């Protein structure tokens, strides 16, 4: 539910 | 959001649990290349290209060149007025029974070098390795990290891939392991350490004041940390040279280098 490290 | 310092300084005068969240702006102000864009490149790539398990799997030599560059370059970098102000702030408010915690997205250890104690490095460190065979995490300040990387890692494009074979990349020194080392850095597509995340949770839950300093709030989940604090009504102060996708969710927005505003803001 917490997501993996990402760039949005 | 407001840009009134007098009003920020009210909350700050009385705050007992300050959470200071920092990003690459703070490191950029020390001269640390953060390869963010729109002109943060190493050869022809940026962090989001090379800081990935795919990049490491397909070209472990090139990823190691990149982090080697970044390790070496730190020899001449010092913490800046923003780092010092954060560190002294902690020291000072400490004496008064008041809590200051730093939650950093940066992997360069400048907050530590400045004297920061309560430090959560949510994406790891340039000066730590993890063995991909046994999982041991070790500090590593060695210059060069390995012999085959001596003289490598040059950032100019056109620069040839060193193509070190994996046997000559950094290897685990635990007796009989021999495994290939990687940087102990959270890459895009990987999870933050859940133990670190639970800490961060505890800090955000219990804070009465929050600063978000030199982050462009596009890196997740770190980008959600401050908005979450503003969502229990707690004032968040964004310190940044620019505005971000998160700006209008916060109480304050102070423009300019964190090195200029923070020493005033945390005096
Ligand atoms: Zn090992």
């Amino acid at each position: 539910t917490i997501m993996p490290k990402d760039i949005q | 959001p407001s840009s009134s310092m007098a009003d920020f300084r009210k909350f700050f005068a009385k705050a007992k649990h300050i959470v200071i969240i920092s990003g690459a702006g703070v490191s950029a102000e020390s001269g640390v290349p953060t390869f963010r864009g729109a002109g943060g490149y190493w050869r022809k790539w940026q962090a989001q290209d090379l800081a990935t398990p795919l990049a490491f799997a397909h070209n472990p030599s090139r990823v190691w060149e990149f982090y080697h560059y970044r390790r070496e370059v730190m020899g001449s970098k010092e913490p800046n007025a923003g780092h010092r102000a954060i560190a002294e702030c902690e020291t000072r408010l400490g004496k008064q029974g008041r809590r200051v915690v730093v939650i950093t997205q940066n992997i360069d250890e400048l907050h530590r070098k400045a004297g920061t104690k309560n430090l959560l490095e949510i994406h790891g460190s340039l000066f730590k390795t993890r063995c991909t065979s046994c999982g041991v995490v070790a500090e590593n300040y060695k210059s060069p990290i390995c012999p085959a990387l001596s003289g490598k890692g040059a950032p100019e494009p056109g620069t040839q891939d060193a193509s070190i074979p994996v046997e000559k990349l950094p290897r685990c020194e635990e007796a009989g392991c021999g495994g290939l080392l990687r940087p102990h850095v959270v890459w895009f597509g990987e999870n933050l350490d859940p133990a670190i995340l639970e800490e961060v949770d505890r800090e955000l839950a219990h804070c009465d004041l929050c600063l978000v300093v030199g982050t462009s709030s596009v890196v997740y989940p770190a980008a959600m940390f401050a908005p979450q604090v503003a969502a229990r009504g707690v004032p968040v102060a964004e310190f940044n040279t620019e505005t971000t996708p998160a700006t209008n969710r916060f109480r304050f927005h102070f423009q300019g280098p964190c090195g200029t505003t923070l020493p005033e803001a945390l005096a």
